[PDB]
RNA sequence: UGACGGAGCCAGCGAGUCUAACCUUGGCCGAGAGGUCUUGGUAAUCUUGUGAAACUCCGUCGUGCUGGGGAUAGAGCAUUGUAAUUAUUGCUCUUCAACGAGGAAUUCCUAGUAAGCGCAAGUCAUCAGCUUGCGUUGAUUACGUCCCUGCCCUUUGUACACAC
RNA sequence: UUAAUUGCGAUAACGAACGAGACCUUAACCUACUAAAUAGUGGUGCUAGCAUUUGCUGGUUAUCCACUUCUUAGAGGGACUA
């Protein structure tokens, strides 16, 4: 790594970042391996990018959301609750500084740490409705793997969205802290809880 | 039920007989921040924020990254 | 003597042929001019209700004028003014000449 | 938590009153070219990856 | 004579013309260098198009780009396609080919917005309703 | 970076104007709750008075707040451009006054007294409770009464 | 006859109404001769 | 090689220039110091009471030399803001012509900029060398 | 994911005076609305880069029917007009209530879409909380079904035919 | 099978028509043509500054020169599901 100077001098920390792969300021998206062997192909990796903004297509066909990455799938589920709507620097500025957050405690890469809490959180089973005719019941067979990330990300994005609402803690670290406790396990969170919540309801109607 | 609220009394003002522990119940803090002080040390966010600098110049702890109404800190490892 | 030559008609079919042809008259001999500039089209917007009444859905219609503008500019001498003068009117097309 | 791993090839069609569950044909990873027939919620197709919590069962429709 | 080319960006309502020219190597916009466009994030989404292959294809190379029109995040987005466009422009007319096709192909290998400009332009709002695709109350009994 | 003991002197009830005055808040905004002050003519006696803006109401002595509310009475002569006062070109003197803390009910008692003899439009429905601006009240404002 | 008027006296140059008016454009008549008229005003109808 | 206000950043500069004005020259006292709102859509007069004045001469100033030909009546649109109307949407509201006016002409004297025919003002020489060489010292500030 | 005040502060559609008085630039005065002297335009040229807002940066605030909210009223400052009182409307100060995410039921929606936000025009001598057009930021969720509410074709039944 | 009696095919039917389709406009691309101080771009002149050491930021219609990529539609091309 040479450094090169050109008739605008630029900071050397991007260049650095730009020598041999390009990545985030300081964060590496290697070595974020998925643990399940049910989620590949619909998780988007090997792919790195710089910011969580980009104007994709990924609406126009049916599977195009599956090249989508993990990070903005958590700006994006931000993205909701009425007042909400619309600045989405704001919504990259919420997942860098929650990224950040998890640099200092569990100093593994934060990205790998919301992978495994996506596996860990992500539903497999749930019920469906049946008509019956007079009064509803209801049948519980498997998740597709794609519905379960997509309601992976969403179980964590209103569970904070409540633990932050009318408190003095901000919203910053209020996703860190529910991200690490789906990771690890802790039976205490909003995800965990409606996890084993609808876990228990198949069950029953299995 | 709604009951009566706690009226959590976060410090405003710092005064001799809190500011002295501060330098000896925050050591052995894996991860600290401001949020942390406010609901932990029972402090306000702008108070935490001079009492982190003040902490700082000291020099035990650095501001690594930071930005409005947020920071991330760590005691000395 | 500095005359210019300003066109304003709707029917984009029938200025062009104008246009067209002034500049033909106007390439004879020398007299050294610039090409036809493209002005942007001035859409008018009048905007109606297709019920008379206040009975029927909340329809909206938009009628539209597309007016299209090009004028050209010439310089020559005393001659120029009596060879070009030659009105190519045709309805729906007004020219209005200015010099200097 | 015992679970099994399920493979897909083929798909029946979209089932259930609603239209949101899809009959599709999954195969097992262990003990391979063994046929059970499940339902599921979420988009799927061809070449797909899938866990079970119960292996024993068979759904012919629902509503 | 000087060796300089000129390109141009397009947004929703952002227009970002560029010109590029061999010099002692400069960028800036309206005046101001790449590192001040104020979108305090991203400024790396920004950098991604002179970035991912490195300083080297700068140089000498002092390139100028003009950004009117668009919302913030839609200003932001016109300097990386004018920058992007510009590069291939002087890799089109002063530098050979096989530094040429290994730059277009890491950038389109990439991310499609740095050389391909969006064509998902705004539909126009239609009568009875607040948006294009948006309708009114019914309330009837 | 400033550091300041706060020693005895804080008190949590304050007691001024004949009204009860809260502390442990900041003074500019402690202000506005006595009654006849609004947060933007709090700020101007509060720099007038020149005294410490972050300063809580608990922690502040008797010549400061003495300062303070001596304005009120008179706040002309101190230099005011008098067009924030409340009470400006009255009908009885034709001066510019700030009615205080006590005296905001007694002056729109004497407004509203005064609208009563003369039974005008504005005061007959003032008497009667309804509305004297001209707002619709057919289908607004139901549950009130 | 004792008049005043002179704020907003305007009538329908076609069919005398001080009904609806849409003005300020050249035409100062009312809708529904501006509908039954046709070919004068925003024919093309492109639209 | 040569640093402009371009080739530095707004906020640092403006706070540079700022505490130049606070520190040397005397800009000019307004009159009615701290007691307005600075426009019409707003309520509370700036927290920063003692200053809020050259800082805003340092805005001005640049703005100006940023712009080429402006004036006060386009200053107010400039600085505008939306104000909550009661129950009303919010509304563009232009800024105060008063301080506009007040802190163009305290800076008419010092130098910064001079009057400008054809409506608004251009940058004068003297004006414009300071306001470009405080660029090429702000920047080494910060080592 | 907030309120407030200071900095960065980016668009598009359209309109605009002749025998009349429209849009108004610049200078000056006033906290503000607003007032005076001129300038440019019958219009891509001048209003207007409509420098708009939502937006981000610096600070204060603090979980408190409180700095959210301005309904409710009082007084004062101006504009429109022959006249404005049941305040036309704008501006300034003060009074600071209900409302703390709304129960049956119901409305719109598959991408720049909904939603958030603003701009031009229609009503106008003045007055947008409406509508018509335009622009900024801009999600998750479907790629299926007729179960409810409706539609089309074929078959069957009808004591209907002004027709369930 | 298609949004479509929209098409194939079958067939006491054949030949047909209207609607839909078709057609037009708008929003899209054109560094391909005419181009354009009532839109601009770059340079040559005058002039202002910053480090002066090579550059950068500007203003200027009678200071001109070259161009239409960015701004404007004219003839046009361009996806028909290849």
């Amino acid at each position: 790594f040479t450094p090169v100077v050109l008739a605008t001098p630029i900071p050397e920390e991007v260049q650095q970042a730009q020598t041999e792969i390009k990545l985030f300021n300081k964060w590496s998206f290697e070595e974020v391996e998925v643990k399940d062997a049910s989620l590949v192909d619909y998780v988007q990796v090997r792919q790195p990018i710089f910011v969580a903004h980009t104007a994709g297509r990924y609406a126009n066909k049916r599977f195009r959301k599956a090249q989508c990455p993990i990070i903005e799938r958590l700006t994006n589920s931000l993205m909701m609750n009425g007042r909400n709507n619309g600045k989405k620097l704001k919504a990259v500025r919420i997942i860098k500084h929650t990224l950040d957050i998890i640099n200092v405690l569990t100093d593994q890469n934060p990205i790998q740490v919301v992978v495994d809490a996506i596996t860990n959180t992500g539903p497999r089973e749930d019920t469906t409705r049946v008509g019956g005719g007079g009064a509803a019941r209801r049948q519980a067979v498997d998740v597709s793997p794609l519905r379960r990330v997509n309601q992976a990300i969403a179980l964590l994005t209103i569970g904070a969205r409540e633990a932050a609402f009318r408190n003095i803690k901000t919203i910053a670290e209020t996703l860190a802290e529910e991200l690490i406790n789906a990771a690890k396990g802790s039976s205490t969170s909003y995800a965990i809880k409606k996890k084993d919540e609808l876990e228990r309801v198949a069950k029953s109607n299995r | 039920k709604k009951s009566m609220k706690d009226r959590a009394q976060h410090a405003v003002i710092l005064d001799q007989e809190k500011y002295d522990r501060i330098l000896k119940e925050v050591p052995t803090y894996r991860y600290v921040s401001v949020s942390v002080l406010v609901d932990r040390l029972k402090i306000g966010g702008s108070l935490a924020r001079i009492a982190l600098r003040h902490l700082e110049k000291e020099g035990i702890i650095k501001p690594i990254s930071k930005h409005s109404k947020q920071a991330i800190y760590t005691r000395a490892t | 003597i500095k005359i210019r030559i300003t066109l304003t008609s709707t029917k984009v079919k029938q200025l062009e042929n104008v246009s067209s042809n002034i500049v033909k008259n106007a390439e004879q001999h020398n007299l050294v001019k610039k090409g036809p500039v493209r002005l942007p089209t001035k859409v008018l917007k009048i905007s109606t209700r297709k019920t008379p009444n206040g009975e029927g859905s909340k329809t909206w219609e938009t009628y539209e004028m597309r007016i299209h503008k090009r004028y050209i500019d010439l310089e020559a001498p005393v001659q120029i003014v009596k060879r070009i003068t030659q009105i190519t009117i045709e309805p729906g097309v007004d020219v209005e000449v200015v010099v200097a | 938590t015992p679970v099994t791993l399920a493979k897909v090839i083929k798909v029946l069609g979209r089932t259930g009153s609603r239209g949101g569950v899809t009959q599709v044909r999954v195969e097992f990873l262990e003990d391979t070219s063994r046929t059970i027939v499940r339902n599921v919620k979420g988009p799927v197709r061809e070449n797909d990856i899938l866990v079970l919590m119960e292996s024993e069962r068979e759904a012919r429709r629902l509503r | 004579a000087v060796p300089s080319v000129q390109t141009f960006g397009k947004k929703k309502s952002a227009t970002a013309v560029a010109h590029v020219k061999a010099g002692k190597g400069l960028i800036k916009v309206n005046g101001s260098p790449i590192t001040l466009v104020e979108p305090e994030i991203l400024r790396f989404k920004v950098y991604e198009p002179l970035l991912l292959v490195g300083l080297d294809k700068f140089s000498n190379i002092d390139i100028r780009v003009r950004v009117t029109g668009g919302g913030h995040v839609s200003q932001v987005y016109a300097i990386r396609q004018a920058i992007a466009k510009g590069l291939v422009a002087y890799h089109q007319k002063y530098v050979d080919e096989q530094s040429k096709n290994e730059l277009k192909k890491a950038f389109t290998s990439y991310d499609r917005t740095l050389l391909i400009a969006d064509s998902r332009r705004p539909e126009p709002k239609k009568f009875g309703g607040k948006g294009a695709r948006s309708r009114f109350q019914k309330s009837y009994r | 970076s400033l550091v300041v003991q706060e020693q005895g002197s804080f008190q949590h009830i304050l007691r001024l104007l004949n009204t009860n005055v809260d502390g442990n808040i900041k003074i500019v905004y402690a202000l506005t709750t006595i009654k006849g002050v609004g947060r933007r003519y709090s700020n101007l006696v509060c720099k007038k008075a020149d005294v410490d803006l972050h300063k809580r109401a608990g922690e502040l002595t008797q010549e400061e707040l003495e300062r303070i509310v001596q304005i009120m009475q008179n706040p002309t002569h101190y230099k005011i451009p008098a067009w924030f006062l409340n009470r400006q070109n009255d009908i009885t003197d034709g001066k510019d006054y700030h009615t205080l803390a006590n005296n905001v009910e007694s002056k729109l008692r004497d407004d509203l007294e005064r609208l009563k003899k003369i039974r005008a439009h504005r005061g007959i429905r003032h008497f009667w409770g309804l509305r004297v601006r001209g707002q619709h009240t057919k289908t607004t404002g139901r549950r009130r009464a | 006859h004792p008049r005043r008027y002179g704020k907003g006296s305007r009538q329908c140059r076609v069919c005398s109404s001080h009904t609806g008016l849409i003005r300020k454009y050249g035409l100062n008549i009312c809708r529904q001769c501006f509908r039954e008229k046709a070919n004068d005003i925003g024919f093309n109808k492109f639209r | 090689p040569g640093v402009s206000v371009r080739d530095v950043a707004a906020q640092d500069f403006i706070n540079a220039y700022a505490s130049f004005l606070q520190r040397q020259g005397k800009l000019e006292v307004p009159g009615y110091v701290d007691i307005v709102k600075t426009s019409s859509g707003n309520e509370m007069p700036p927290q920063d009471a003692e200053g809020w004045f050259y800082k805003r001469a340092a805005s001005v100033a640049r703005h100006i030399y940023m712009r080429k030909q402006v004036g006060v009546g386009k200053l107010n649109k400039l600085y505008g803001g939306a104000k909550s109307r009661g129950v009303r949407p919010y509304k563009h509201i232009d800024a105060s012509g008063s301080i506009n006016r007040k802190v163009l002409q305290a800076l008419e004297k010092i130098g910064i900029v001079e009057i400008s025919p054809k409506g608004g003002r251009r940058i004068s020489e003297n004006g414009q060398r300071d306001l470009d060489r405080i660029a090429a010292q702000t920047l080494e500030e910060d080592e």
